[PDB]
């Protein structure tokens, strides 16, 4: 059970914006210019790390 | 019959074919709130925060 | 003139002039389904919508 | 199609918040609203998040 | 019109989003009719 929960939580953490406009990287890179996309991707990277 | 809606948190259970078959209103009673916290319609014996 | 959008997923009544491409099944492909951008393999499904 | 929007008169202020000017025509939107009004030059800056 | 009062029971639940979900439990914050709430019968 414990292991499952951990993995489950990890998967749910992929659905968190962490302050970014979207939780999907492809949507961000298809929505914003590379400079601001860098900032949003940076927030997502920090959260996921 | 006329009733009025309210902002509520519901736990909805979807069946195999995709239709909602049961729901739990979190703010109704302590047992329903426990179910919402555990994300299950059955609660085993114990004390749950 | 202030243009107000809402960015979400599939359900959308407005897209850019981008044309279409015939469906491909059982191959790992990039897909843009009505604003939903992803990559995967597309198969016929028995899910009841 | 934002090609005609660009083809209209040169814009004193064309700033895109959620999205990126050029990345428009590449997105798919749920409810476009446009608000038209006439304001003074210094009042343009006040129309911003 | 004559007003009586009755119990709504577990009535008034609707699909919140345009998303198909199967064999899952989903939590939704939305406007719903509270369970076991008093509703008015008008004649
Ligand atoms: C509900 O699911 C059962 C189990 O597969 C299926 O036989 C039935 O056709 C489904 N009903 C509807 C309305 O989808
Ligand atoms: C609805 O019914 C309950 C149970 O009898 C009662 O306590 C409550 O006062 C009723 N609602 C109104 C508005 O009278």
């Amino acid at each position: 059970n414990h292991n499952a929960q951990a993995l489950n939580t990890l998967v749910k953490q992929l659905s968190s914006k962490f302050g970014a406009i979207s939780s999907v990287l492809n949507d961000i890179l298809s929505r914003l210019d590379p400079p601001e996309a860098e900032v949003q991707i940076d927030r997502l990277i920090t959260g996921r790390l | 019959y006329v009733g009025y809606l309210q902002p509520r948190t519901f736990l909805l259970k979807y069946n195999e074919n995709g239709t909602i078959t049961d729901a739990v209103d979190c703010a109704l009673d302590p047992l329903s709130e426990t179910k919402c916290t555990l994300k299950s319609f059955t609660v085993e014996k114990g004390i749950y925060q | 003139v202030v243009l107000s959008f809402e960015l979400l997923h599939a359900p959308a009544t407005v897209c850019g002039p981008k044309k279409s491409t015939n469906l491909v099944k059982n191959k790992c492909v990039n897909f843009n389904f009505n604003g939903l951008t992803g990559t995967g393999v597309l198969t016929e499904s028995n899910k009841k919508f | 199609d934002y090609s005609v929007i660009y083809n209209f008169a040169p814009f004193f202020a064309f700033k895109c918040y959620g999205v990126s000017p050029t990345k428009l025509n590449d997105l798919c939107f749920t409810n476009v609203y446009a608000d038209s009004f006439v304001i003074r030059g210094n009042e343009v800056s006040q129309i911003a998040p | 019109r004559t007003q009586s009062y009755t119990n709504s029971f577990t009535r008034g639940v609707y699909y919140p989003d345009k998303v198909f979900r199967s064999s899952v439990l989903h939590s939704t914050h939305d406007l719903f009719l509270p369970f076991f709430s008093n509703v008015t019968w008008f004649h």
